[PDB]
RNA sequence: AUUGUUACGGACGGGAAGAGGAGACGUCGCGACCCUCGCAGUCGUUCUUGACUGGUCGCUUGAUGUUUCUUCUUCCCGUUC
């Protein structure tokens, strides 16, 4: 379900590239995960999907896509999120 | 029962007794207001804390920015005026 | 217009009657009258529907309609509509109930009722009881059926009120029944042939 | 009827801002269930004494900073 | 020894001054009676807004809410 | 008693009301309360002559409704 | 099917999205994967409920249809659509975020619709499409639309505005 | 906006609300809680100014509103 | 009993910020609670509309004029409400 | 096998230029030479538990509420007749 980002823009402000994320997200399934819960930056962030094939496809496309200079680096979470 | 039922008695001694009389045989008031108001009507019902119901409501009130005076009128009837507005009433002959 | 959009609506795919309302509820009158009355036409038979209609048709004449339309396929809530039918009647009263029984043939209580009205009868409200005792003597006569078909003891002795307003009372006493008989050979009577009866 | 916990500030000087832009200060000596803070100071703001013990009406104490902590 | 009830009880069927916040207004009369809640009632009521009357009302009443004091 | 219980009796019947802002809002009464609680079904606002800015439902306390109108015109109280 | 008031009323509007505003609407039996092949009628329905985010994505949406006041949707996600262009007048303050991934415009002159912004569309983003791969068109677009802020995720820098 | 025929405030408990004060600045919250004064639990608070023409925007807190300077609620939109 | 009070009393110990009448923003931790909302706070800042922010150590506040009190994420659902 | 009710051509707006709006206090944003380095942060004490929580610098004309003082000309773009 959660699909763990890495390798982005950490200029960028919080609720701002939050936003970024649900509008690259929406496309492929229902974005569940409002806001990051790390609060780290710098790549980290867990997108959090309703379906499990919508975060698959998620992987498959925006591997590597332009992301506010860099290029993301999509990968599957290994623990499963709170919320889920 | 008493408690209350003595209260009733109360109206008609002391400050609201000319209110109570207004009522009973309906006469023209002058009714005040907070942010500068003139109401004028006739009084029909009556409370504890003022809370009146009368008859042919002529307001003038002021709605006029950098000091000029304009006195707008229109004709309400019937209303529910609560006490905490209401500042001074009097009965004219 | 709107309507087009409606009606396409409607067409394209049932929503459990959420076109209907959509036609209806926002309208309402003519129009919502006319919708609703055409949906009712062309699929659900159901209670509720029916009731919606009638009250949206809610003069006298009106009402009468909708009541029949009503009369017209329902199965589950007769009862329910049986009393509804008396009502009218109270307000063609015999005819009214009549009506509900043969919708809705448990129905003890709305028989004892109707009953109380023949009592009552033995201004407008009075007025249309009235008119619809004669349309029940006219049919028959009405409150006697009614009585038969519903305690037992008193119907009857309702029903011979109403005959009365007796001959039908005794009747069904002597149906009941020695006694019985004798009552009724002497409401019959009502000399000597009476008194004969009477203690027969 | 419940008691606001003012004995925590007995014996402590404090720094008032009541409502109206006025800060006035002074000791507490005694309070109540009502607020009306009985302090036995008052000095107006710069600075100039304006009489000793001051009873202050409970509806009329928004703000009161602690100096002593 | 002289309570505040008391006085406004011995001031009544006497001159009376009050005056308000909101729309600072001198009100001028007689007093007729008060009850528990403090609300006032007055004969030959002169509206003296900041000295210069506005018109001898006669036979008035006013709310406690508003009232500042109560003067000779 | 109290005219409260005046307010009370009457149901689904229209009102305006002048607020602290000073806006004419028509509304339905709804299930009214003995601390003046109203709730609007329909209205009509002004945020701050009445321009239009309305929006649909409403729920109104009881401390700012000084005028209320057009509930019916008739005067009835004790029961 | 078409967007009709039915499909709009069906539609789950209870799971907020809970990043900005409340009432996350999909229209039909589901936005995503709804195949609303004519342009989005029937607006009126849902008669401006809600950052709204209108997600309606996924479909076969010709133009960019709205009809709703200046807070109705910021948010909008029209994604993997078929947009050839997206002129209008009823949606001018509210839409800011506007996530148009995939779409179908084609020219730099299909753009003129949101491009004149200073009046004509107070904010608007549009990426991912065949018009992004034309020369000189993230220059073209800073030029003409001012009050994109984010185009295709990066930022219109001061640089970018004085070469344009 | 959609919202249903309610009758009382325990009905529409847990529902998205704006709320107006007194000296005119606009609120969101959805409603968590009930009391006497109507001091309704706000689950999160973006204030909002208006200059004595245009409405401003804050994102402090998640508050518990006090009801003597509240002047009436308004339902923005159901939840889930 | 008022469900807000309990709430105000079961967060003892948190960082509750606030607002007056007059608008003065405050943030700092909660002391006590009470029925009638009395607030006091310990390290206290102070953000005012004026523009002159000041850091107190201690204050205390009426309950009648605050506008409103703002409480943190965690105490949502449990343990207060059933 | 509980819930409910009652009672006690002319106008307007925006942007730019020329001639005769400005200063404080805070509150959220566009860039970054910085910090920081990861999937659900820091430290005390003991073999697993208690406490505390986007920052800094530009803006090279970012937004916004208190609080004091005192417009005309030219071009460009939209709406209306």
């Amino acid at each position: 379900n959660t699909l763990y980002v890495s390798q982005l823009n950490e200029k960028i402000n919080m609720q701002r590239l939050r936003v970024n994320l649900f509008l690259l997200f929406a496309t492929f399934g229902e974005v569940l995960k409002v806001s990051m819960n790390f609060k780290k930056q710098r790549g980290q962030a867990f997108i959090t999907m309703r379906t499990i094939d919508q975060a698959s496809l998620a992987q498959i496309s925006l591997n590597g896509e332009r992301f506010f200079g860099k290029p993301l680096k999509v990968e599957f979470s290994k623990s499963e999120t709170k919320t889920l | 029962a008493e408690l209350e039922e003595l209260e009733e008695f109360e109206f008609k001694h002391g400050p609201m007794s000319l209110i109570n009389d207004a009522m009973v045989t309906r006469t023209p008031v002058i009714i005040s207001l907070r942010n500068n108001h003139k109401i004028i009507a006739r009084v029909k019902a009556f409370d504890r804390h003022c809370n009146m119901v009368l008859e042919n409501v002529k307001e003038l009130w002021t709605e006029k920015k950098g000091k000029n005076v304009i006195n707008r009128e229109r004709f309400i009837s019937k209303l529910f005026l609560r006490g905490d507005s209401v500042i001074v009433v009097l009965k004219t002959p | 217009d709107e309507d087009v959009a409606f009606e396409y609506e409607i067409q394209k795919t049932p929503q459990n009657i959420l076109t209907w309302k959509r036609y209806i509820e926002y309208w309402k009158d003519k129009q919502i009258r006319w919708l609703y009355e055409r949906f009712c036409s062309q699929f659900v038979t159901d209670t509720s529907i029916w009731e919606d209609y009638i009250r949206w048709e809610s003069e006298t004449s009106r009402i009468f309609w909708l009541f029949q339309r009503c009369l017209k396929s329902c199965v589950r809530d007769c009862d329910r509509i049986c009393l509804s039918y008396l009502e009218l009647a109270i307000e063609m009263i015999r005819h009214a109930l009549a009506s509900s029984l043969m919708k809705m043939e448990m129905h003890r209580k709305v028989w004892d009722p109707v009953i109380k009205f023949v009592e009552e009868k033995v201004e407008s409200t009075d007025e249309a009881e009235l008119i619809n005792v004669l349309l029940v003597k006219g049919f028959t006569i009405w409150s006697s059926h009614i009585l038969e078909r519903y305690q037992q003891k008193r119907n009857e002795s309702l029903a011979t009120l109403a005959l009365t307003r007796n001959i039908t009372i005794k009747s069904v006493y002597e149906k009941y029944l020695l006694n019985f008989n004798y009552l009724a050979s002497l409401e019959k009577l009502g000399d000597n042939q009476y008194e004969e009866f009477m203690r027969q | 009827v419940s008691t606001p916990e003012l004995k925590k500030y007995m014996d402590k000087k404090i720094l008032l801002n009541i409502n109206g832009s006025r800060k006035v200060a002074g000791i507490l000596r005694g309070y109540d269930i009502f607020l009306n803070v009985v302090l036995d100071d008052a000095m107006e703001i710069n600075n100039h004494q304006l009489g000793l013990q001051t009873v202050i009406r409970g509806n009329s104490i928004i703000s009161l900073e602690a100096l002593d902590a | 020894p002289v309570n505040p009830k008391p006085f406004l009880k011995g001031l009544v069927n006497h001159r009376v001054g009050v005056k308000l916040k909101f729309n600072s207004t001198e009100y001028r009369g007689t007093l007729v009676s008060t009850d528990n809640y403090f609300n006032l009632q007055l004969n030959e009521a002169e509206e003296f807004v900041a000295g210069v009357s506005h018109g001898t009302l006669g036979e008035i009443f006013i709310r406690c809410n508003n009232v500042l004091y109560i003067r000779e | 008693m109290k005219l409260v219980n005046f307010l009370k009796k009457l149901r689904n019947e229209q009102v305006t009301i002048e607020l602290k802002n000073g806006t004419t809002v028509w509304g339905t009464l709804q299930s009214v309360s003995p601390q003046m609680n109203a709730i609007l079904t329909d209205v009509k606002l002004t945020l701050p002559s009445d321009n239009i800015a309305s929006l649909q439902y409403i729920n109104i306390r009881g401390n700012t409704i000084r005028q209320i109108i057009l509930p019916d015109s008739l005067n009835l109280d004790s029961l | 099917m078409k967007f009709t008031p039915s499909i709009v009323i069906d539609a789950p509007q209870y799971y907020v999205d809970h990043f900005n505003g409340k009432y996350n609407v999909d229209k039909c039996v589901i936005l995503r994967d709804l195949q609303l092949e004519t342009d989005s009628e029937s607006m009126p329905s849902s008669l401006k409920h809600l950052t709204h985010i209108l997600d309606l994505t996924n479909n076969d949406l010709i133009m960019i249809p709205d009809l709703s006041r200046r807070d109705d949707i910021h948010t909008l996600l029209l994604g993997r659509n078929n947009i050839v262009e997206v002129d209008g007048r009823l949606l001018p303050m509210n839409v800011q975020n506007l996530t148009l991934s995939n779409n179908s415009i084609r020219r730099f002159e299909d753009l003129q619709r949101l491009r004149r912004a200073p009046r004509t569309l107070k904010n608007l983003t549009l990426i991912g499409n065949q018009v992004c791969h034309l020369a000189n068109y993230r220059e073209h677009v800073l030029r003409l639309v001012p009050h994109l802020e984010t185009l295709d995720f990066q930022n219109v820098t001061a640089e970018e505005r004085k070469s344009a | 906006i959609q919202v249903a025929h309610s009758s009382r405030l325990a009905n529409l408990i847990d529902y998205k609300l704006r709320v107006l004060t007194q000296d005119g600045r606009v609120y969101i919250g959805q409603l968590m809680a009930f009391d006497k004064h109507m001091n309704l639990v706000l689950n999160e608070c973006i204030e909002e100014r208006v200059p004595k023409i245009k409405v401003e925007k804050r994102v402090l807190g998640l508050t518990i509103l006090r009801g003597e300077q509240i002047l009436s609620t308004v339902v923005e939109d159901k939840p889930l | 009993n008022g469900i807000p009070v309990k709430l105000l009393n079961e967060a003892q110990g948190h960082i509750v910020s606030l607002e007056l009448t007059t608008g003065a923003t405050y943030r700092g931790k909660l002391v006590e609670s009470e029925d009638s909302m009395n607030v006091q706070l310990r390290d206290v800042i102070a953000t005012e509309p004026q523009g002159a922010v000041t850091h107190m150590d201690q204050i205390f506040v009426r309950g009648s004029q605050i506008k409103f009190i703002v409480v943190p994420d965690l105490l949502k659902n449990a343990p207060l409400f059933k």
